[PDB]
Protein backbone atom coordinates (compact mmCIF):
# COMPACT_ATOMS: atom_id res chain seq x y z
CA UNK A 1 0.00 0.00 0.00
CA UNK A 2 2.85 1.91 -1.35
CA UNK A 3 4.22 1.14 2.23
CA UNK A 4 3.10 -2.77 2.54
CA UNK A 5 6.81 -3.68 1.35
CA UNK A 6 8.79 -1.93 4.08
CA UNK A 7 9.17 -3.77 7.41
CA UNK A 8 7.40 -2.44 10.35
CA UNK A 9 10.50 -1.79 12.33
CA UNK A 10 11.96 0.20 9.44
CA UNK A 11 8.70 2.13 8.94
CA UNK A 12 8.99 3.90 12.53
CA UNK A 13 12.62 4.40 12.08
CA UNK A 14 12.17 6.08 8.95
CA UNK A 15 9.03 8.43 10.42
CA UNK A 16 11.36 9.17 13.76
CA UNK A 17 13.82 10.77 10.64
CA UNK A 18 11.29 12.23 8.77
CA UNK A 19 10.59 14.04 12.38
CA UNK A 20 13.82 15.40 12.30
CA UNK A 21 14.10 16.40 8.69
CA UNK A 22 9.99 18.43 9.36
CA UNK A 23 9.18 15.87 6.86
CA UNK A 24 5.66 15.24 7.93
CA UNK A 25 3.34 14.70 4.97
CA UNK A 26 5.86 11.58 4.75
CA UNK A 27 6.19 11.07 8.50
CA UNK A 28 2.08 10.22 8.18
CA UNK A 29 2.85 7.90 5.66
CA UNK A 30 5.44 6.14 7.12
CA UNK A 31 2.95 5.49 10.61
CA UNK A 32 -0.16 4.81 8.13
CA UNK A 33 2.35 2.38 6.41
CA UNK A 34 3.09 0.87 10.62
CA UNK A 35 -0.63 0.94 11.75
CA UNK A 36 -1.86 -1.30 8.83
CA UNK A 37 0.79 -4.15 9.74
CA UNK A 38 -2.05 -4.27 12.31
CA UNK A 39 -0.43 -4.84 15.39
CA UNK A 40 -1.15 -2.77 18.41
CA UNK A 41 0.97 0.43 18.93
CA UNK A 42 3.22 1.45 21.77
CA UNK A 43 2.85 4.99 23.53
CA UNK A 44 5.85 6.03 22.01
CA UNK A 45 4.54 4.84 18.28
CA UNK A 46 1.06 6.15 19.07
CA UNK A 47 2.34 9.55 19.93
CA UNK A 48 4.41 9.51 16.42
CA UNK A 49 1.22 9.24 14.52
CA UNK A 50 -0.27 11.65 16.31
CA UNK A 51 2.92 14.36 15.89
CA UNK A 52 2.62 13.20 12.44
CA UNK A 53 -1.28 13.70 11.21
CA UNK A 54 -1.44 17.23 13.81
CA UNK A 55 1.27 18.48 11.86
CA UNK A 56 -0.22 17.80 8.26
CA UNK A 57 -3.74 18.91 9.17
CA UNK A 58 -2.20 21.90 11.17
CA UNK A 59 -0.96 23.32 7.88
CA UNK A 60 -4.62 22.55 5.89
CA UNK A 61 -6.27 24.19 8.60
CA UNK A 62 -4.12 27.27 8.59
CA UNK A 63 -3.74 27.70 5.10
CA UNK A 64 -7.81 27.08 4.69
CA UNK A 65 -8.91 29.69 7.18
CA UNK A 66 -6.34 31.68 5.00
CA UNK A 67 -8.54 31.17 1.98
CA UNK A 68 -11.92 31.26 4.19
CA UNK A 69 -10.83 34.76 5.22
CA UNK A 70 -10.20 36.27 1.48
CA UNK A 71 -13.57 34.50 0.36
CA UNK A 72 -15.03 35.75 3.28
CA UNK A 73 -13.81 39.34 2.23
CA UNK A 74 -14.79 39.05 -1.11
CA UNK A 75 -18.31 38.65 -0.06
CA UNK A 76 -18.55 41.86 1.07
CA UNK A 77 -14.56 35.08 -10.60
CA UNK A 78 -14.79 31.48 -8.92
CA UNK A 79 -10.90 31.03 -8.26
CA UNK A 80 -11.17 31.81 -4.60
CA UNK A 81 -13.80 29.75 -3.87
CA UNK A 82 -12.44 26.57 -5.89
CA UNK A 83 -9.00 26.82 -4.28
CA UNK A 84 -10.43 26.95 -0.74
CA UNK A 85 -12.65 23.52 -1.74
CA UNK A 86 -9.62 21.63 -2.82
CA UNK A 87 -7.62 22.78 0.35
CA UNK A 88 -10.76 21.98 2.73
CA UNK A 89 -11.17 18.57 -0.05
CA UNK A 90 -7.52 17.51 0.70
CA UNK A 91 -8.29 18.51 4.88
CA UNK A 92 -11.51 16.27 4.54
CA UNK A 93 -9.50 13.40 2.79
CA UNK A 94 -6.53 13.68 5.54
CA UNK A 95 -9.55 13.25 8.38
CA UNK A 96 -11.18 10.70 7.04
CA UNK A 97 -7.86 8.30 7.04
CA UNK A 98 -6.75 8.94 10.24
CA UNK A 99 -10.64 8.30 11.58
CA UNK A 100 -10.38 5.25 9.19
CA UNK A 101 -7.05 3.76 10.90
CA UNK A 102 -9.21 4.15 14.48
CA UNK A 103 -11.84 2.49 13.21
CA UNK A 104 -10.51 0.14 11.40
CA UNK A 105 -8.89 -1.35 14.07
CA UNK A 106 -6.32 0.47 16.73
CA UNK A 107 -9.56 1.96 18.77
CA UNK A 108 -11.36 -1.65 18.84
CA UNK A 109 -8.04 -3.50 20.00
CA UNK A 110 -7.26 -0.44 22.76
CA UNK A 111 -7.58 -2.34 26.04
CA UNK A 112 -5.61 -0.33 28.29
CA UNK A 113 -6.91 3.11 29.62
CA UNK A 114 -4.09 5.12 28.06
CA UNK A 115 -4.20 3.47 24.45
CA UNK A 116 -8.30 4.18 24.42
CA UNK A 117 -8.35 7.20 25.47
CA UNK A 118 -5.49 8.63 23.03
CA UNK A 119 -7.13 6.98 20.49
CA UNK A 120 -11.05 8.24 21.37
CA UNK A 121 -9.25 11.54 22.11
CA UNK A 122 -7.88 11.44 18.73
CA UNK A 123 -11.03 10.54 17.16
CA UNK A 124 -12.54 13.73 18.89
CA UNK A 125 -9.81 15.92 17.42
CA UNK A 126 -10.53 14.76 13.96
CA UNK A 127 -14.11 15.03 13.59
CA UNK A 128 -13.82 18.46 15.01
CA UNK A 129 -11.39 19.35 12.55
CA UNK A 130 -14.15 18.14 9.91
CA UNK A 131 -16.71 20.41 11.68
CA UNK A 132 -14.56 23.47 11.30
CA UNK A 133 -15.29 23.55 7.65
CA UNK A 134 -18.40 21.73 7.48
CA UNK A 135 -21.35 23.69 6.63
CA UNK A 136 -24.24 21.79 4.88
CA UNK A 137 -26.67 19.22 6.30
CA UNK A 138 -23.70 17.01 7.92
CA UNK A 139 -22.49 19.42 10.09
CA UNK A 140 -24.64 18.55 13.18
CA UNK A 141 -23.86 14.93 12.78
CA UNK A 142 -20.19 15.92 12.15
CA UNK A 143 -20.33 17.51 15.78
CA UNK A 144 -22.37 15.06 17.72
CA UNK A 145 -19.42 12.65 16.33
CA UNK A 146 -17.12 14.56 17.92
CA UNK A 147 -18.59 15.41 21.44
CA UNK A 148 -19.39 11.40 21.35
CA UNK A 149 -15.56 10.58 21.03
CA UNK A 150 -14.64 13.05 23.61
CA UNK A 151 -17.19 11.67 25.62
CA UNK A 152 -16.58 8.38 25.89
CA UNK A 153 -12.39 9.25 26.41
CA UNK A 154 -13.88 11.48 28.92
CA UNK A 155 -15.53 8.60 31.06
CA UNK A 156 -12.92 6.58 31.41
CA UNK A 157 -10.42 8.89 31.77
CA UNK A 158 -12.13 9.95 35.11
CA UNK A 159 -12.56 6.49 35.85
CA UNK A 160 -9.06 5.22 35.26
CA UNK A 161 -6.16 8.02 34.95
CA UNK A 162 -5.16 10.32 37.68
CA UNK A 163 -6.27 14.07 37.32
CA UNK A 164 -2.51 14.88 36.32
CA UNK A 165 -2.28 12.31 33.38
CA UNK A 166 -0.88 14.57 30.34
CA UNK A 167 -3.34 12.53 27.51
CA UNK A 168 -6.16 13.06 29.97
CA UNK A 169 -5.35 16.59 30.71
CA UNK A 170 -4.64 17.16 26.58
CA UNK A 171 -8.54 15.52 26.37
CA UNK A 172 -9.96 18.06 28.57
CA UNK A 173 -7.91 20.50 26.91
CA UNK A 174 -9.49 19.59 23.62
CA UNK A 175 -12.80 18.93 24.56
CA UNK A 176 -13.18 22.56 26.30
CA UNK A 177 -12.23 23.65 22.83
CA UNK A 178 -14.62 21.75 21.48
CA UNK A 179 -17.27 23.39 23.30
CA UNK A 180 -15.55 26.72 22.98
CA UNK A 181 -15.08 26.93 19.14
CA UNK A 182 -17.32 24.15 17.75
CA UNK A 183 -20.81 24.00 20.01
CA UNK A 184 -21.21 27.44 21.00
CA UNK A 185 -20.78 26.73 24.49
CA UNK A 186 -18.55 29.09 26.24
CA UNK A 187 -20.08 28.35 29.55
CA UNK A 188 -19.02 24.66 29.24
CA UNK A 189 -15.79 25.59 28.00
CA UNK A 190 -15.05 27.66 30.79
CA UNK A 191 -16.62 25.14 33.18
CA UNK A 192 -14.34 21.97 32.32
CA UNK A 193 -11.03 24.11 31.96
CA UNK A 194 -11.68 25.49 35.56
CA UNK A 195 -12.24 21.88 37.12
CA UNK A 196 -9.78 20.26 35.11
CA UNK A 197 -7.33 22.48 35.93
CA UNK A 198 -8.07 23.10 39.71
CA UNK A 199 -8.44 18.90 40.26
CA UNK A 200 -4.87 19.05 38.10
CA UNK A 201 -3.43 21.18 40.58
CA UNK A 202 -4.49 19.29 44.06
CA UNK A 203 -2.85 16.34 42.63
CA UNK A 204 0.36 17.64 41.95
CA UNK A 205 2.15 17.01 45.03
CA UNK A 206 2.07 12.61 43.91
CA UNK A 207 4.27 13.63 41.17
CA UNK A 208 7.54 13.56 40.41
CA UNK A 209 9.60 16.47 38.95
CA UNK A 210 9.71 15.36 35.46
CA UNK A 211 5.77 14.55 35.23
CA UNK A 212 5.24 17.68 37.47
CA UNK A 213 6.69 19.81 33.82
CA UNK A 214 4.78 17.35 31.81
CA UNK A 215 1.41 17.81 33.40
CA UNK A 216 2.10 21.75 34.58
CA UNK A 217 2.79 22.13 30.76
CA UNK A 218 -0.65 21.25 29.57
CA UNK A 219 -2.15 22.98 32.59
CA UNK A 220 -0.69 26.15 31.36
CA UNK A 221 -2.70 26.01 28.23
CA UNK A 222 -5.86 25.32 30.18
CA UNK A 223 -5.18 28.82 31.80
CA UNK A 224 -3.95 30.54 28.45
CA UNK A 225 -7.40 29.97 27.52
CA UNK A 226 -9.14 30.52 30.65
CA UNK A 227 -7.23 33.73 30.06
CA UNK A 228 -8.96 34.56 26.19
CA UNK A 229 -12.33 33.30 27.08
CA UNK A 230 -13.10 35.51 29.96
CA UNK B 1 -7.41 31.61 19.14
CA UNK B 2 -7.87 28.69 21.41
CA UNK B 3 -4.93 26.67 22.12
CA UNK B 4 -5.62 22.88 22.24
CA UNK B 5 -3.32 19.89 22.93
CA UNK B 6 0.41 19.26 21.71
CA UNK B 7 0.22 15.96 19.80
CA UNK B 8 2.35 14.21 21.86
CA UNK B 9 1.42 12.96 25.66
CA UNK B 10 2.75 11.61 28.28
CA UNK C 1 -1.71 18.41 -17.14
CA UNK C 2 -3.13 18.57 -14.30
CA UNK C 3 -3.55 21.75 -14.97
CA UNK C 4 -3.95 21.80 -18.51
CA UNK C 5 -7.81 22.46 -18.29
CA UNK C 6 -7.62 25.89 -16.56
CA UNK C 7 -7.13 29.08 -17.54
CA UNK C 8 -3.84 31.02 -17.49
CA UNK C 9 -5.48 34.17 -15.41
CA UNK C 10 -7.11 31.29 -13.09
CA UNK C 11 -3.60 29.65 -12.41
CA UNK C 12 -1.87 32.83 -11.62
CA UNK C 13 -4.46 34.01 -9.13
CA UNK C 14 -4.34 30.55 -7.80
CA UNK C 15 -0.79 30.84 -7.35
CA UNK C 16 -1.20 34.08 -5.87
CA UNK C 17 -3.54 32.47 -3.25
CA UNK C 18 -1.65 29.57 -2.42
CA UNK C 19 1.39 32.10 -1.35
CA UNK C 20 -0.35 33.52 0.98
CA UNK C 21 -1.60 30.32 2.32
CA UNK C 22 2.03 28.98 2.11
CA UNK C 23 0.84 25.85 0.02
CA UNK C 24 4.27 26.55 -2.11
CA UNK C 25 3.86 23.04 -3.55
CA UNK C 26 0.07 23.84 -5.33
CA UNK C 27 1.73 27.48 -6.19
CA UNK C 28 4.47 25.68 -7.72
CA UNK C 29 1.62 23.39 -10.06
CA UNK C 30 0.08 26.42 -10.65
CA UNK C 31 3.14 28.25 -12.28
CA UNK C 32 4.23 25.38 -13.61
CA UNK C 33 0.54 25.22 -15.57
CA UNK C 34 1.17 29.01 -16.50
CA UNK C 35 4.19 28.62 -17.99
CA UNK C 36 2.92 25.46 -20.18
CA UNK C 37 0.24 27.87 -21.66
CA UNK C 38 3.36 28.73 -24.05
CA UNK C 39 3.17 32.38 -23.70
CA UNK C 40 6.29 34.63 -22.31
CA UNK C 41 5.56 35.42 -18.06
CA UNK C 42 5.72 38.98 -17.40
CA UNK C 43 7.95 40.23 -14.24
CA UNK C 44 5.87 39.71 -11.16
CA UNK C 45 5.11 35.96 -13.08
CA UNK C 46 8.45 35.11 -13.25
CA UNK C 47 8.84 36.10 -9.25
CA UNK C 48 5.88 34.24 -8.58
CA UNK C 49 7.68 31.14 -10.79
CA UNK C 50 11.01 31.42 -8.63
CA UNK C 51 9.40 32.16 -5.13
CA UNK C 52 7.19 29.18 -5.32
CA UNK C 53 10.26 26.47 -6.54
CA UNK C 54 12.75 28.01 -4.57
CA UNK C 55 10.45 27.59 -1.66
CA UNK C 56 10.08 24.15 -2.53
CA UNK C 57 12.94 22.90 -3.18
CA UNK C 58 13.80 24.79 -0.09
CA UNK C 59 12.33 22.03 2.37
CA UNK C 60 14.23 19.47 0.27
CA UNK C 61 17.27 20.45 0.97
CA UNK C 62 16.87 21.69 4.27
CA UNK C 63 15.66 17.61 5.04
CA UNK C 64 18.39 16.40 2.64
CA UNK C 65 20.84 18.67 5.04
CA UNK C 66 19.34 17.02 8.27
CA UNK C 67 19.58 13.75 6.81
CA UNK C 68 22.79 13.44 4.95
CA UNK C 69 24.40 14.52 8.72
CA UNK C 70 22.22 11.87 10.09
CA UNK C 71 24.25 9.22 7.71
CA UNK C 72 27.44 10.87 7.85
CA UNK C 73 27.09 10.40 12.00
CA UNK C 74 26.07 6.92 10.91
CA UNK C 75 29.17 5.74 9.28
CA UNK C 76 31.80 7.41 12.40
CA UNK C 77 20.65 -1.10 8.67
CA UNK C 78 19.79 0.67 5.54
CA UNK C 79 16.99 2.97 6.12
CA UNK C 80 19.17 6.34 7.04
CA UNK C 81 20.63 5.97 3.42
CA UNK C 82 17.36 4.47 1.76
CA UNK C 83 15.41 7.71 2.65
CA UNK C 84 17.85 10.16 2.66
CA UNK C 85 18.04 8.93 -1.11
CA UNK C 86 14.42 9.47 -1.41
CA UNK C 87 14.19 12.63 -0.20
CA UNK C 88 17.26 13.31 -2.42
CA UNK C 89 15.58 11.76 -5.56
CA UNK C 90 12.33 13.66 -5.15
CA UNK C 91 14.57 16.83 -4.81
CA UNK C 92 16.35 16.02 -8.04
CA UNK C 93 12.74 15.74 -9.52
CA UNK C 94 12.06 19.10 -8.84
CA UNK C 95 15.18 20.56 -10.14
CA UNK C 96 15.11 18.16 -13.51
CA UNK C 97 11.04 20.10 -14.11
CA UNK C 98 12.52 23.71 -13.04
CA UNK C 99 15.19 23.26 -16.26
CA UNK C 100 12.83 21.72 -18.10
CA UNK C 101 10.49 24.64 -17.85
CA UNK C 102 13.53 26.99 -18.52
CA UNK C 103 15.09 24.91 -21.39
CA UNK C 104 11.18 24.09 -22.90
CA UNK C 105 10.98 26.73 -23.88
CA UNK C 106 11.20 30.31 -20.85
CA UNK C 107 14.99 30.84 -22.14
CA UNK C 108 14.68 30.45 -25.83
CA UNK C 109 12.01 33.54 -25.98
CA UNK C 110 12.58 35.49 -23.54
CA UNK C 111 14.93 38.24 -25.44
CA UNK C 112 14.94 41.18 -22.68
CA UNK C 113 17.96 41.52 -20.40
CA UNK C 114 15.32 41.35 -17.26
CA UNK C 115 13.78 38.27 -18.43
CA UNK C 116 17.19 36.47 -20.17
CA UNK C 117 19.58 37.33 -16.76
CA UNK C 118 16.49 36.34 -14.78
CA UNK C 119 16.06 32.47 -16.22
CA UNK C 120 19.78 32.18 -16.75
CA UNK C 121 20.36 32.79 -13.19
CA UNK C 122 17.27 30.23 -12.37
CA UNK C 123 19.16 27.99 -14.48
CA UNK C 124 22.18 28.24 -12.48
CA UNK C 125 20.50 27.88 -9.41
CA UNK C 126 19.07 24.34 -10.30
CA UNK C 127 22.03 22.99 -11.67
CA UNK C 128 23.62 24.28 -8.08
CA UNK C 129 21.19 22.53 -6.14
CA UNK C 130 21.60 19.30 -8.07
CA UNK C 131 25.52 19.78 -7.53
CA UNK C 132 24.79 19.99 -3.87
CA UNK C 133 23.46 16.35 -3.10
CA UNK C 134 25.88 15.26 -6.34
CA UNK C 135 28.80 12.42 -5.72
CA UNK C 136 28.82 10.43 -9.11
CA UNK C 137 30.44 11.02 -12.11
CA UNK C 138 28.43 13.87 -13.03
CA UNK C 139 29.25 15.98 -10.13
CA UNK C 140 31.70 17.92 -12.65
CA UNK C 141 29.82 17.99 -15.40
CA UNK C 142 26.59 19.50 -12.93
CA UNK C 143 29.11 21.87 -11.56
CA UNK C 144 29.96 22.94 -15.24
CA UNK C 145 26.13 23.69 -16.15
CA UNK C 146 25.70 25.94 -13.28
CA UNK C 147 28.85 27.86 -13.92
CA UNK C 148 28.42 28.16 -17.66
CA UNK C 149 24.55 29.29 -16.72
CA UNK C 150 25.41 31.75 -14.12
CA UNK C 151 28.41 32.99 -16.60
CA UNK C 152 26.11 33.68 -19.45
CA UNK C 153 23.90 35.62 -17.23
CA UNK C 154 27.04 37.71 -15.50
CA UNK C 155 27.85 38.66 -19.15
CA UNK C 156 24.26 40.09 -20.30
CA UNK C 157 23.62 41.76 -16.84
CA UNK C 158 27.38 43.91 -16.80
CA UNK C 159 26.55 44.82 -20.31
CA UNK C 160 22.90 45.55 -20.25
CA UNK C 161 22.26 46.16 -16.85
CA UNK C 162 23.02 48.54 -14.10
CA UNK C 163 25.11 47.51 -11.30
CA UNK C 164 22.21 48.40 -8.56
CA UNK C 165 19.87 46.35 -10.81
CA UNK C 166 18.49 43.31 -8.43
CA UNK C 167 18.69 41.00 -10.36
CA UNK C 168 22.22 41.76 -11.44
CA UNK C 169 22.54 41.98 -7.86
CA UNK C 170 21.36 38.77 -6.74
CA UNK C 171 22.74 36.43 -9.34
CA UNK C 172 26.31 38.24 -8.46
CA UNK C 173 25.25 36.92 -5.22
CA UNK C 174 24.50 33.49 -6.02
CA UNK C 175 27.45 33.09 -8.53
CA UNK C 176 29.60 33.80 -5.08
CA UNK C 177 27.98 31.02 -3.09
CA UNK C 178 28.72 28.99 -6.45
CA UNK C 179 32.29 29.49 -6.19
CA UNK C 180 32.21 29.25 -2.58
CA UNK C 181 29.60 26.48 -1.76
CA UNK C 182 30.59 24.12 -4.86
CA UNK C 183 33.29 25.33 -6.97
CA UNK C 184 35.80 25.07 -3.89
CA UNK C 185 36.54 28.95 -5.33
CA UNK C 186 36.83 30.89 -2.23
CA UNK C 187 38.80 33.48 -3.45
CA UNK C 188 36.42 34.10 -6.35
CA UNK C 189 33.49 33.76 -4.50
CA UNK C 190 35.06 36.82 -2.18
CA UNK C 191 36.58 39.07 -5.28
CA UNK C 192 33.45 38.82 -6.89
CA UNK C 193 31.17 39.83 -3.94
CA UNK C 194 33.17 42.68 -3.29
CA UNK C 195 33.53 44.00 -6.56
CA UNK C 196 29.95 43.30 -6.91
CA UNK C 197 29.46 45.34 -3.96
CA UNK C 198 31.73 48.52 -4.17
CA UNK C 199 30.00 48.84 -7.56
CA UNK C 200 26.69 49.06 -6.55
CA UNK C 201 27.75 51.14 -3.86
CA UNK C 202 28.76 53.73 -6.37
CA UNK C 203 25.93 54.15 -8.19
CA UNK C 204 23.35 54.25 -5.57
CA UNK C 205 23.19 58.06 -5.86
CA UNK C 206 21.23 57.12 -9.44
CA UNK C 207 18.21 55.28 -7.62
CA UNK C 208 14.62 56.78 -6.13
CA UNK C 209 14.22 55.77 -2.47
CA UNK C 210 12.15 52.62 -2.66
CA UNK C 211 15.14 51.48 -5.84
CA UNK C 212 17.45 52.47 -3.17
CA UNK C 213 16.01 49.91 -0.85
CA UNK C 214 15.64 47.30 -3.21
CA UNK C 215 19.27 47.26 -3.99
CA UNK C 216 20.65 47.91 -0.05
CA UNK C 217 18.57 44.99 0.59
CA UNK C 218 20.85 42.38 -1.73
CA UNK C 219 24.06 44.37 -1.06
CA UNK C 220 23.56 43.24 2.48
CA UNK C 221 23.74 39.96 2.09
CA UNK C 222 26.92 40.32 -0.07
CA UNK C 223 28.03 41.87 2.90
CA UNK C 224 27.03 38.97 5.35
CA UNK C 225 28.86 36.41 3.58
CA UNK C 226 31.79 38.36 3.32
CA UNK C 227 31.57 38.50 7.30
CA UNK C 228 31.41 34.94 6.78
CA UNK C 229 33.95 34.65 4.24
CA UNK C 230 36.71 36.38 6.01
CA UNK D 1 25.82 28.94 5.70
CA UNK D 2 26.12 31.35 3.15
CA UNK D 3 23.48 33.83 2.07
CA UNK D 4 21.69 33.15 -1.48
CA UNK D 5 19.45 35.45 -3.44
CA UNK D 6 15.80 36.22 -2.34
CA UNK D 7 13.14 34.35 -4.66
CA UNK D 8 11.53 37.64 -5.51
CA UNK D 9 13.68 40.12 -7.59
CA UNK D 10 13.20 43.74 -8.69
C1 LIG E 1 3.05 6.82 27.24
C2 LIG E 1 4.35 6.51 27.31
C3 LIG E 1 5.37 7.33 26.45
O1 LIG E 1 5.16 8.50 26.27
N1 LIG E 1 6.55 6.64 25.81
C4 LIG E 1 7.50 7.38 24.99
C5 LIG E 1 8.86 7.00 24.98
C6 LIG E 1 9.79 7.70 24.21
C7 LIG E 1 9.38 8.76 23.45
C8 LIG E 1 8.01 9.15 23.46
C9 LIG E 1 7.62 10.24 22.67
C10 LIG E 1 6.58 11.10 23.05
S1 LIG E 1 6.47 12.31 21.79
C11 LIG E 1 7.74 11.69 20.79
C12 LIG E 1 8.21 12.30 19.42
N2 LIG E 1 7.62 13.55 18.92
N3 LIG E 1 9.13 11.68 18.79
C13 LIG E 1 8.25 10.55 21.45
C14 LIG E 1 7.07 8.45 24.23
C1 LIG F 1 10.51 43.36 -12.78
C2 LIG F 1 9.37 44.01 -12.51
C3 LIG F 1 8.55 43.59 -11.25
O1 LIG F 1 9.14 43.21 -10.27
N1 LIG F 1 7.04 43.59 -11.31
C4 LIG F 1 6.24 43.18 -10.15
C5 LIG F 1 4.99 43.78 -9.92
C6 LIG F 1 4.21 43.41 -8.82
C7 LIG F 1 4.67 42.45 -7.96
C8 LIG F 1 5.93 41.83 -8.20
C9 LIG F 1 6.38 40.84 -7.30
C10 LIG F 1 7.73 40.66 -7.01
S1 LIG F 1 7.80 39.35 -5.84
C11 LIG F 1 6.09 39.06 -5.76
C12 LIG F 1 5.39 37.97 -4.87
N2 LIG F 1 6.18 37.13 -3.95
N3 LIG F 1 4.13 37.86 -4.98
C13 LIG F 1 5.49 39.98 -6.63
C14 LIG F 1 6.71 42.20 -9.30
Amino acid sequence: GAMGSMERASLIQKAKLAEQAERYEDMAAFMKGAVEKGEELSCEERNLLSVAYKNVVGGQRAAWRVLSSIEQKSNEGPEVREYREKVETELQGVCDTVLGLLDSHLIKEAGDAESRVFYLKMKGDYYRYLAEVATGDDKKRIIDSARSAYQEAMDISKKEMPPTNPIRLGLALNFSVFHYEIANSPEEAISLAKTTFDEAMADLHTLSEDSYKDSTLIMQLLRDNLTLWT
Amino acid sequence: RSHSSPASLQ
